[PDB]
DNA sequence: GAGCATCCGGATCCCCTGGAGAATCCCGGTGCCGAGGCCGCTCAATTGGTCGTAGACAGCTCTAGCACCGCTTAAACGCACGTACGCGCTGTCCCCCGCGTTTTAACCGCCAAGGGGATTACTCCCTAGTCTCCAGGCACGTGTCACATATATACATCCTGTTCCAGTGCCGGACCC
DNA sequence: GGGTCCGGCACTGGAACAGGATGTATATATGTGACACGTGCCTGGAGACTAGGGAGTAATCCCCTTGGCGGTTAAAACGCGGGGGACAGCGCGTACGTGCGTTTAAGCGGTGCTAGAGCTGTCTACGACCAATTGAGCGGCCTCGGCACCGGGATTCTCCAGGGGATCCGGATGCTC
């Protein structure tokens, strides 16, 4: 009698998993209980940020000649990003680098 | 034609005549006000006054090369 | 078995080769010795930290997991080592 | 006579090489021997996963490479291109290290 | 066989497939995503377990995320992270 | 009710004691609006996110204890307000 | 002719006498009137305990002195004692804001 | 009709008496010293609560109390605190 | 009939509430499960900070022939121990002040 | 008739452009190995019912925060004299990139052997929970002495006069032609 | 006897030392209010017992880590050379420093009102927990085409070897004495 098993990402129309965030938040001790909206709300939050990473890496993928997204091309995403930038200014990626920056001191008359 | 910047350089050395030689940017500045491009002609400048004061015509104050002050001979 | 002189196995070239990825035009002598110095403070910052962890977890072997723990805790947490 | 190109042109070349580029500069084996000998002098017998060292290998370069546009913009804030350690005490300074 | 280690992998492949279906994705940028979606995750909990302790609160709502999204995000992320996520907690709460 | 100009009630001789505080020996007569500037920077973050702290809470009115808590997430801390 | 000291030792004096101070030195009401001045742009009517109010004035203090003490190894990095806007700029550039 | 707000004043009292029996405080640094104790607090024990989660272990302990104490106190700090935390704790298990 | 009351801080020895720290790690949720050791252990760590940041505020306050520490004490006793400056880097005491720090360059001759 | 002023043309040096080489960019080519997808499995998600409990709201008090007002100067501000740097430029010395050759140990790859990572089974130490009890810490009241403030001396310090030492330009003498 | 070269002296610029003004430090008097001590209380800490589970420890294996050995060469190391800056000095222009006066608005003291902070009581919405069960999520595995490496030809960058313009210098010319 019980009803067919649908996910809680299907009904809030998203793809992030909905319901292992909020497996993750109650065994994550931040509170004793979390409510319905609240890991719903995460998952959004998270899905748009992947979706505007990866975004600007198959953007950058795409400018590189290429079908297959390098580590190089998320720093090309986030480094050329200046809001994104403030997000991730402390954070470096591993076998990344960094962008081209040449001071205008540097280059011959 | 026109005449050689040396005796411009003579002219501005006895311009002012203070106690101490005239400079470097003071003579370029008098160049540039009795009418002269200065800008292009910064090795002219040194090549003319290191010539000068190799024949002992000025001698030189303080500074070392194109540097210092720059004042006339004893006579 | 022991070790003792690991940081000239920094080399001169690798140095510049680095600031190159800085953007670093031209680099003086006493530079070297100044970066090999630097870079002995952090590492040993950061591993003192990984071989405390190491400790907590009753384990012989450094692992990648506390390395990135503690240089997350270390306020310079790097991307492409977790799990 | 051979060619020799005017020093700089070369230096600003590799610069543009290997910033385009997202390979490791650091050898992998003496650094590993130097992780090895700086864990010596805590507790003896450790090992290392080769995951795990080259994660602190990159870790390593980022600091280093970090603290060098920071030298960097110190020795153009100078009027200079050359680097002296009087700039990198700076930068530590500033940083709070 | 072997116990199992929990990811986020096929979930930001499903994403490029939403937003980019003809790219692909290295094996290192998904692990690298994976430690990015645990570090925003961590930070936005810490965040939400803060607002939780400093009103006295003890239940993780949905409004302090909506705070600590704005608090931690700067600006155009923000606000459009505050629209897209009250809009899929209208579509939640409606089934 | 309404304030326009007192971005400029920060006098330039408080600007020259905070330099005296700073151990400035000399200071150029065009760092006062850049100083304004980066003041007015940091007070506008620190009160963003005051603000979003206390429309969580349903208050119209801000206290110490939010604006020690602000600077605590961001990484410059103070002390004695009830923190 | 009345007496007068050369320039920079009133100044000394003036680095001596405020730094051995401890007293809160920017004027209170002034500043109060620019954070409820920047205050109504983000939310309208909001109030302010006064305790607040000289917390942020610290914090503003705070962070203005660091800046300073930062700029002055800028002016020394630079060989000079006085400080001209790029020197503050790159200490902002350096500090990652 | 006031709510009493728990602090941690008589207790730093005591111990400026054991130090120094006849100097005094102001009431402000003594406002500091009480944010003083709640932060450091927070710090030690936000260490732990991450080095709890690490290692999945439910249960927080005295020896990863000593890990964060070794971790975030630098150099000679950390080798008399864990002096007399560890007398301190044979002490309390002694009686 | 039940046993006379006795705290747990002076079975301990100490002076801050072992109790109260350990109900505060119970309320703080920063582990579901405490052991008891632990806030005795914490207790312990932070009397020893309190005791060295008191005598170096005791001694500072003597050299200022002031009886009573007042918060320029305090700002002079934690920064001018090194190892506090690197354990309270990036913290400023309210009406602390700042260390005497003129640079060389700055005197005259 | 020749000494000097002047003009004009030729050597020379700096700037200004074309060509050779070379490092990288771009176009094919090949075989390879990470990746994408099938498949099997199994575990955490889901439903649903209950149970407790916690925050949202109504209402009521009361507190400091906002507003207004009147003196009262400390400071904000402006201007002017003045001195102390910022930096522009160049001279000079020197230190470090660049290119080549020789060396060397890094990388790879190939193979052996075992140390502890990690997982499982067990059984037990330890600690939330709860009821009850009672005493230390905090609101509250008060009293009181170190400290803020004011006032009278004393000394450092900092700039300046004054006084002596050194450079140097001009004047006097001596030599040489 | 003139021309030139050298030495001295007095005038001026630049250091050593005493002296006055002043700000800063020190000594002494005075009230005050914040530090400190005593009281009431009541809640937060504690003692005992119980349940239950997280975790310590034996065992095992395996696999991933460490040790070693041969080959090649890319990279390190060293040396020569040459060139680009580093930096000191000097000077000039300027841009604040500071010291006077002036305006004012911050600061202080006093008062009324209120709106929100905050505390208490309701109670309803909502989240936690748990039996049962399934479909999505991950390990395993297997193929393949996008891509890393390899090779060949253009293009752009660099640097250096020839031409043009400005300049300086020397010779011709006229003029005037």
């Amino acid at each position: 009698a019980r009803a067919k098993a649908k996910t809680r990402s299907s009904r809030a129309g998203l793809q992030f998993p909905v319901g292992r965030v909020h497996r993750l938040l109650r065994k994550g001790n931040y509170s004793e209980r979390v409510g319905a909206g609240a890991p719903v709300y995460l998952a959004a939050v998270l899905e748009y940020l992947t979706a505007e990473i990866l975004e600007l890496a198959g953007n950058a993928a795409r400018d590189n000649k290429k079908t297959r997204i390098i580590p190089r091309h998320l720093q090309l995403a986030i480094r050329n990003d200046e809001e994104l930038n403030k997000l991730l200014g402390r954070v470096t990626i591993a076998q990344g680098g960094v962008l081209p920056n040449i001071q205008a001191v540097l280059l011959p008359k | 034609s026109g005449p050689p910047v040396s005796e411009l350089i003579t002219k501005a050395v006895a311009a002012s005549k203070e106690r101490s030689g005239v400079s470097l940017a003071a003579l370029k500045k008098a160049l540039a006000a009795a009418g002269y491009d200065v800008e292009k002609n910064n090795s002219r400048i040194k090549l003319g006054l290191k010539s000068l004061v190799s024949k002992g015509t000025l001698v030189q104050t303080k500074g070392t090369g194109a540097s210092g002050s720059f004042k006339l001979n004893k006579k | 078995k022991v070790l003792r002189d690991n940081i000239q196995g920094i080399t001169k070239p690798a140095i510049r080769r680095l600031a190159r990825r800085g953007g670093v035009k031209r680099i003086s002598g006493l530079i070297y010795e100044e970066t090999r110095g630097v870079l002995k403070v952090f590492l040993e910052n950061v591993i003192r930290d990984a071989v405390t962890y190491t400790e907590h977890a009753k384990r012989k072997t450094v692992t990648a997991m506390d390395v990135v723990y503690a240089l997350k805790r270390q306020g310079r947490t790097l991307y492409g080592f977790g799990g | 006579k051979p060619h020799r190109y005017r020093p700089g042109t070369v230096a600003l070349r590799e610069i543009r090489r290997y910033q385009k580029s997202t390979e490791l500069l650091i050898r992998k084996l003496p650094f590993q021997r130097l992780v090895r000998e700086i864990a010596q002098d805590f507790k003896t017998d450790l090992r290392f996963q080769s995951s795990a060292v080259m994660a602190l290998q990159e870790a390593s370069e980022a600091y280093l490479v970090g603290l060098f546009e920071d030298t960097n913009l110190a020795a153009i804030h100078a009027k200079r291109v050359t680097i002296m350690p009087k700039d990198i005490q700076l930068a530590r300074r500033i940083r709070g290290e | 066989k072997r116990s199992r280690k929990e990811s986020y992998s096929v979930y930001v492949y499903k994403v490029l497939k939403q937003v980019h279906p003809d790219t692909g994705i290295s094996s290192k940028a998904m692990g690298i995503m994976n430690s990015f979606v645990n570090d925003i995750f961590e930070r936005i909990a810490g965040e939400a377990s803060r607002l939780a302790h400093y009103n006295k609160r003890s239940t993780i709502t949905s409004r302090e995320i909506q705070t600590a999204v704005r608090l931690l995000l700067p600006g155009e992320l923000a606000k459009h992270a505050v629209s897209e996520g009250t809009k899929a907690v209208t579509k939640y709460t409606s089934a």
